[PDB]
RNA sequence: AGGAGGUGCAUGGCCGCCGUCAGCUCGUACCGUGAGGCGUCCACUUAAGUGUGGUAACGAGCGAGACCCGCGCCCCCAGUUGCCAGUCCCUCCCGCUCGGGAGGGAGGCACUCUGGGGGGACUGCCGGCGAUAAGCCGGAGGAAGGGGCGGGCGACGGUAGGUCAGUAUGCCCCGAAACCCCCGGGCUACACGCGCGCUACAAUGGGCGGGACAAUGGGACCCGACCCCGAAAGGGGAAGGGAAUCCCCUAAACCCGCCCUCAGUUCGGAUCGCGGGCUGCAACUCGCCCGCGUGAAGCUGGAAUCCCUAGUACCCGCGUGUCAUCAUCGCGC
C-alpha cells in the first residue's frame, strides 16, 4: 500500500509517496536528518513531530521536489508530507491539530509574484525612480 | 567612371538595415524578422494580428 | 568549529527553537499579557502572513517578531546614538536565516550568562522597555496644542521591540562586539533596568517628555 | 551506505585525503601559479587544493554523470567583483577540470562516454561508497537518528 | 463597492415580477432559474442577478 | 521557426494591402484577401467601383498582376474583383469617399451631414465622424458629428465598432477625417433580454 | 504511423480541423491518439508609445499567440488518402511526417 | 527630381498632463426680456453623475460600471517531443546483503505538466448599524469575503504643451547648390554647476577550499553539447536542434571549515606600466576581455528631499531590445 500527495509553493512542486516502513524519511535521495539549513530542516520536520514518534517510526516517506529556492522546496515538502500523513492516518484528531497549529500545511499558499511594470520594472512592480523637480 | 551616387555594400551597422515601410535608421525592430520601424510597427500591429491583452 | 550534534540538532518536542520551553514564562502586567504570545511553536517563522489582517500581530510568536525586527539595516532616515547606519549590501534585511542564527546565538549567550530562560529574560526586557505615555498634537479651533496621551499595548510592544533592535544595532556598529553579543547585552541591560540600555533610556526619555508636556 | 547518505563537504575532504595516496593524482607543474578561475581574486590558501578539487570533481561525476568540461566549468564558476561595475557571474578555467578528469581516468575512477561526457567506473563507485560508509559509521555514534538509514 | 448596477436591479425586478412562483430563497435554485429563463452569458452577471432576486423573495416573504 | 512563416505572410499582405490602397484609392477600396492553392495564390479585392479596378482593355489587371508577382514576390497570383457587402457599413470606404468630397470642394458641414444621413439610412446603430484641420480659418480646429448608439471604451468598443481614417489634401493643407460606425445587430453585454 | 502537426493563430480553426481528423479516424476504425496540445508560443513586443522623446515614458505590449496540436494516426492507405484532403483553412498550417 | 533646410504660432496622425478624475451632454416640458437656469439639486451610500428617498420635471447618450487577458482551488477530455509513482528484466555499488542505493530497457500517465471545455465566490448565510430600503462593520464555511488579486481599455473639451529630425503635408527657401556619393575629423573636449545610477566608506564583513536551490525568454553565416591545446582571455574539430526532443542553463544572495580581529587594514577599487587576445575592411583620436605590478578620495553624510501598504519594500542574480564587438541602460523573470 502506497499513498501519493502533492504540494506547491512559490514555484516549487513536491511529490511525496508515503508507505509503511522503519520511519526513514528521504528527500531527493538525502536523509531528512542531514538537511541544511537548520531552519529548512525544522520546517520540513514540523509535521512529523506534530504527528508523533510512533507514526513517524511506523511510516516512511519518499519526496521529490523541483523548482523554487530552498525555503520554497522545504515548504512544498512540508505540505506534501502533512497531506500524506493526514490521508494515511485517516484520523481527524491530528487533522484538527494541524489546523490549529498551521492552517496552511494542508491548504497551499496562493501567493505569487506580482508582475513588474514600467518606471523601474527591474526594481519591482511598485518601485519607481525618484523625481527631481528643480 | 560614372561610379558615384552609389551606396557602398554594408553588412553590419545602423546603415545595413532599413525600415521597409518608411526607410529609416535607428531604430529597426528585427524581432522574428519584422524589420519594421518602431512607429510603423506600433501603427501596423493590429493589422498584422497582434493584440494588447497586457 | 561548532559540534556536529549542534550542527545536526534534531528536535523531538514542540518548544521554541526546539531548545527552550515556554511553560514557566510569566507576564506580570495585564496590559501586554493578551498581546505577548507564548504559543507552543518550534519554528518562529510565519512568513509574511498576518500582515494583511488587522490586529494580526497578536497571534505571532515573540521570537518571530524579534527576528523580523532585527532583520533590518538600522539608520536610514533616523539617527540613533547620533550616527547613521546606512548599510545597503551588508544589511540583514531579507535574510531570515542570518536573523534566526543571530537570535539563537543571543539566546544561548543570555542563558549562559544569567542561568534563566532567555524568553523569560526577553519578556522582562520588553516589560521594562515598554513606554506608557507620549506627547501628540491635537487640533482644535484654529491652533494646535501638545497633549500627553496614553499608548495602546500593541504600540507599547512594537516600540519596545524596535528600541531593543536599534540599541543592539547601534552598539554592534563598527565595533569589536558581534551582533549576537550586542543583542544579548541589550536584552540583559534592559531587564536589569540600568540606564546603559538604549531601550530603557528611550522609555525614560519618552515618559519624562510626556510628564513635561502633561 | 551511499554517497547520498552523508554531507558533501565531509565526504569530499575525506576523499581528497584518501586520494593523496594515489600516485596518478599529482598537481600539475603550474598548480602553484594558477588561480582556480577567472572570477577569483587571489590564489588558493591551501597547499593541497589540487586534491580537494579532484575529489569534488569525482563526486560531481558520480552524482551527475555523464558530465563535461563546460558544465563543470559552469558549476565551478561564481560571482566576480568587477569594481565600480555591478557584479556578474563568470565561468571557471577549463585547464584544471580537463587535467583532473584525465588524471582520474588514468587512475581508473572515471570513463568517458563518447558524445555524452564522463561517467564513474565501478572502481570509482566502490571507492566513493567505501569512504561514504565509513563516514556514516563514524557519524552514527555522534547522531543516533541515522542508524535507521 | 458591492452595489447592484441599474440594469442588474431592473432585470431582477422584472424577472421576479413576471415569474413570482418560479423563484425561491435558495440561491442555488435561483441561479439555475435565472440562467434558464434569461439569456445571460456571464457568470458574475448571472450570479448577481440571482442574488438580487433571492433578496427580493426574502423581502416578499418578510412581507414588507 | 514556425512563427517566421506567419510573420512573413502577415508582412507581405500588409505591404500589398497598402500598395493596392494607394493605387486604387479612388475605386472605393474596401480590402482584400489571399488564398493559397496548389497551382498558386488567388487574391480577391473588394471594390465598390469595379469599372476602374478592371480598367479598360485588361491593362490595369495585367499591370497589377505583374507588380504583385515581381515586386511583392507572390507566386502565380490570380486577381479577382468583388462587390462590397455593405459600402455604407465599413468606415474605411466611407472615410475615403468623404475625403474625396472634401477635396472636390463640397462644404465640409454639408458633406459630413450628407454622409452621416446616408449611413443611418442604409442602416447602422450609431455613427460618429470627426473632421480636424484648417476648417473655417487659418487656426486649425476639430469638429464632431454623431448620432445613434456608439461605444468608445472597452472590448466591445474595440471589437464591434468599425473605424477608418483618411486624409484629404486640400489646396491650403491637409484635413483628417475619422469615421466610426456600429454595425446593426451588435449586442452590448449590458443589455439582455428575457426568454 | 503518421504524425500530424497543426498550428494556427486561432483556437477554433484548430479545433475544427482536429474534429475532422477525429471523425475520419473513428470512421476508419484505426487507433488514434487524441490531439496533444503543445505549449502555446506567445511572442511579446514592447514599444514606446510616443513618437518623440517628450512626455513621461509609456509602452505598449503587443502579443501574438500561436497554438499547436499534435496527432498520431495509424498509417493505412484509406485513412491517409481521406486525411490528405482536409480543408486546411488559410490560417491553419499542416505538417505531415511518416514513421 | 531631391532636401534629417525654417515654420509643431498653418496642419493630419500619435504621445504626456489636468485625469481611471467623474464628470460632459441631448428630446420635450417648466422659469427668466436675456445671457442662462431645471433635470445635473437636497439627506445618506459608493472608488464613481454608483445607488435609495424627497423635488419642476419626465426620459436618454458618452464616461464609470460593464467588457477582455493572466494568477489562485476543483471536475471532464487529451498523453508526445512532456512525467516515472507502482509492476517485470538486465547491469553496477555498498555495512556482504536481512536490508539499502544508482543506471538502462521494455512498460504506464497513476502524480507534475502542457491546453481546450466546465464548476466555484454571488453580501450567499448568521449577528449588529443604517430607515425596514441604498448600503456598511464582524463571524462560520471556503482555495479564493466583499471591485478575489494584478493588468488592457483614457469622454465631451483644453493644454498655440512635444513631434515637419518617423512617415504624410500647405507656403517660403536651396535647386548644380542646402541635392546625391566617397575619404578624414567631430558628436567621446573640460577650471566649473545639476539630474538619475553603480561602487564603497567594512565584522549585519574581505579572502580561500567545499556544499545546495529557479523562472521568463532566445537560437540559421544562429545556439552550440562533447573532445583536444592554453595559466586566463581565448583557439581547433564537431553531435543534436527549424525547437515540449538539442543549446544558452549545475545563477547569486544563503550554508559548513580555516585566515584576517577594528586597522585607511587581507576595507575601498579609481589612476597608471608592461605583456597576451576577440569582433570589425579599419581599434591612436575612439571598442571590449584576461595576467603580474600600482594603489586616489571615502571611516555614515548640513539645510533639504524621494519610493513604497504584501509575496509589496529591501537584498541578489538571470533573460531579452539595442548588437560584427560593447549594458552601471529600457522592458521582464
Ligand atoms: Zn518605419
Amino acid at each position: 500500500r502506497i499513498i501519493q500527495t502533492t504540494g506547491k509553493r512559490k514555484t516549487a512542486i513536491a511529490r511525496a509517496v508515503i508507505r509503511e516502513g522503519k520511519g526513514r524519511v528521504r528527500i531527493n535521495g538525502k536523509p531528512v536528518e542531514i538537511i541544511e539549513p537548520e531552519i529548512a530542516r525544522f520546517t520540513i520536520l514540523e509535521p512529523l513531530i506534530l504527528a508523533g514518534e510512533e507514526i513517524w517510526n511506523s511510516v516512511d516517506i519518499d519526496v521529490k521536489v523541483e523548482g523554487g529556492g530552498f525555503m520554497g522546496q522545504a515548504e512544498a515538502a512540508r505540505m506534501a508530507i502533512a497531506r500524506a500523513l493526514v490521508e494515511w492516518t485517516g484520523d481527524m484528531s491530528l487533522k484538527e491539530k494541524f489546523m490549529k497549529y498551521d492552517r496552511t500545511m494542508l491548504v497551499g499558499d496562493p501567493r505569487r509574484t506580482e508582475p513588474h511594470k514600467p518606471n523601474r520594472s527591474t526594481k519591482g512592480p511598485r518601485a519607481k525612480r525618484q523625481k527631481s523637480y528643480r | 567612371k560614372a561610379d558615384y551616387n552609389k551606396r557602398k555594400p554594408r553588412k553590419f551597422g545602423k546603415g545595413a538595415r532599413r525600415c521597409i515601410r518608411c526607410g529609416q535608421y535607428g531604430p529597426i525592430i528585427r524581432i522574428q524578422g519584422l524589420m519594421l520601424c518602431r512607429h510603423c510597427f506600433r501603427e501596423v500591429a493590429p493589422k498584422l494580428g497582434f493584440r494588447k491583452y497586457e | 568549529a561548532k559540534p556536529l550534534n549542534e550542527r545536526f540538532f534534531i528536535p523531538h518536542e514542540i518548544k521554541v527553537m526546539g531548545r527552550w520551553s515556554t511553560e514557566d514564562v510569566e507576564v506580570r502586567d495585564p496590559s501586554l499579557k493578551p498581546y505577548i504570545n507564548l504559543e507552543p511553536r518550534l519554528l518562529p517563522h510565519t512568513h509574511g502572513r498576518h500582515a494583511k489582517k488587522h490586529f494580526g500581530k497578536a497571534n505571532v510568536h515573540i521570537v518571530e517578531r524579534l527576528i523580523n525586527k532585527i532583520m533590518r539595516s538600522g539608520g536610514s532616515h533616523y539617527k540613533v546614538a547620533g550616527h547613521f547606519m546606512r548599510r545597503e549590501h551588508r544589511s540583514l534585511n531579507s535574510k531570515k536565516v542570518k536573523a534566526y542564527e543571530v537570535v539563537k546565538e543571543a539566546f544561548k549567550i543570555i542563558e549562559q550568562r544569567t542561568g534563566k530562560n532567555p524568553i523569560q529574560v526577553l519578556v522582562w526586557a520588553i516589560e521594562n522597555a515598554a513606554p506608557r505615555e507620549d506627547t501628540t498634537s491635537v487640533m482644535f479651533g484654529g491652533i494646535r496644542y501638545h497633549v500627553a496621551v496614553d499608548i495602546s499595548p500593541m504600540r507599547r510592544l512594537d516600540v519596545a521591540l524596535r528600541n531593543i533592535a536599534l540599541g543592539a544595532s547601534a552598539k554592534c556598529y563598527r565595533n569589536k562586539m558581534s551582533f549576537a553579543e550586542a543583542l544579548a547585552e541589550e536584552i540583559i541591560l534592559a531587564a536589569n533596568k540600568d540606564p546603559k540600555s538604549y531601550a530603557y533610556s528611550k522609555k525614560l526619555e519618552i515618559e519624562r517628555i510626556a510628564e513635561s508636556s502633561r | 551506505a551511499t554517497v547520498y547518505d552523508v554531507p558533501g563537504d565531509l565526504l569530499v575532504e575525506r576523499v581528497a585525503q584518501r586520494l593523496k595516496e594515489i600516485p596518478e593524482i599529482k598537481p600539475p607543474e603550474w598548480a602553484p601559479f594558477v588561480k582556480t578561475g577567472r572570477h577569483k581574486e587571489r590564489l588558493p590558501e591551501q597547499e593541497d587544493w589540487w586534491y580537494y578539487r579532484v575529489a569534488s570533481i569525482l563526486r560531481r561525476v558520480y552524482l551527475d554523470g555523464p558530465v563535461g568540461i563546460e558544465r563543470l566549468r559552469t558549476y565551478y564558476g561564481g560571482r566576480k567583483n568587477r569594481g565600480h561595475a555591478p557584479e556578474k557571474f563568470y565561468k571557471a578555467g577549463g585547464s584544471i577540470i580537463r587535467k583532473a578528469l584525465q588524471q582520474l581516468e588514468a587512475a581508473g575512477f572515471v570513463e568517458k562516454v563518447p558524445g555524452k561526457g564522463r561517467v564513474i567506473t565501478p572502481k570509482g563507485r566502490s571507492f566513493l561508497d567505501k569512504i561514504a560508509t565509513e563516514l556514516k559509521k563514524e557519524l552514527e555514534e555522534i547522531i543516533p537518528e541515522l542508524k535507521k538509514y | 463597492g458591492k452595489i447592484r448596477q441599474g440594469f442588474i436591479k431592473r432585470v431582477a425586478r422584472e424577472l421576479v415580477n413576471k415569474y413570482p412562483n418560479e423563484f425561491t430563497t435558495d440561491f442555488e435554485h435561483n441561479k439555475k432559474k435565472v440562467q434558464e429563463l434569461t439569456n445571460v452569458t456571464s457568470k458574475k452577471i448571472r450570479n448577481r442577478i440571482a442574488g438580487y432576486v433571492t433578496k427580493l423573495v426574502r423581502m416578499k416573504m418578510e412581507g414588507k | 521557426a514556425i512563427e517566421r512563416y506567419f510573420i512573413r505572410e502577415a508582412v507581405r499582405e500588409m505591404l500589398i494591402d497598402e500598395f493596392l490602397e494607394k493605387e486604387l484609392r479612388r475605386a472605393g477600396y474596401g480590402g482584400l484577401d489571399i488564398k493559397k492553392t496548389p497551382l498558386g495564390t488567388k487574391v480577391i479585392i473588394f471594390a465598390a467601383n469595379p469599372g476602374y479596378v478592371i480598367g479598360r482593355g485588361g491593362r490595369r489587371i495585367r499591370e497589377l498582376t505583374r507588380i504583385l508577382e515581381k515586386q511583392f514576390g507572390l507566386e502565380n497570383p490570380q486577381i479577382e474583383v468583388e462587390e462590397i457587402k455593405n459600402p455604407y457599413l465599413n468606415a474605411k470606404v466611407q472615410a475615403v469617399r468623404l475625403a474625396q468630397a472634401l477635396e472636390r470642394g463640397i462644404h465640409f458641414r454639408r458633406a459630413a451631414y450628407a454622409a452621416l444621413r446616408a449611413i443611418m439610412n442604409n442602416g447602422a446603430r450609431g455613427v460618429e465622424i470627426r473632421l480636424s484641420g484648417k476648417l473655417t480659418g487659418e487656426r486649425a480646429k476639430s469638429i464632431r458629428f454623431y448620432q445613434g448608439y456608439l461605444a468608445k471604451v472597452g472590448n466591445p468598443a474595440e471589437t464591434l465598432v468599425s473605424k477608418g481614417y483618411a486624409q484629404a489634401l486640400l489646396k491650403l493643407g491637409v484635413i483628417g477625417v475619422k469615421v466610426a460606425i456600429m454595425p446593426p445587430g451588435a449586442r452590448l453585454p449590458d443589455e439582455i433580454e428575457i426568454i | 504511423k503518421a504524425r500530424i502537426k497543426i498550428a494556427s493563430t486561432n483556437v477554433r480553426s484548430l479545433d475544427e480541423v482536429a474534429n475532422q481528423i477525429k471523425q475520419i479516424a473513428e470512421r476508419t476504425g484505426v487507433r488514434m491518439s487524441g490531439p496533444i496540445p503543445l505549449p502555446t508560443k506567445r511572442i511579446r513586443i514592447t514599444t514606446r508609445k510616443s513618437p518623440d522623446g517628450e512626455g513621461s515614458a509609456t509602452f505598449d505590449r503587443w502579443e501574438l499567440r500561436v497554438h499547436k496540436r499534435l496527432i498520431d494516426i495509424e498509417a493505412d492507405e484509406r485513412a491517409m488518402r481521406q486525411i490528405m484532403r482536409i480543408r486546411v483553412p488559410e490560417d491553419v498550417t499542416i505538417e505531415i511526417e511518416l514513421i
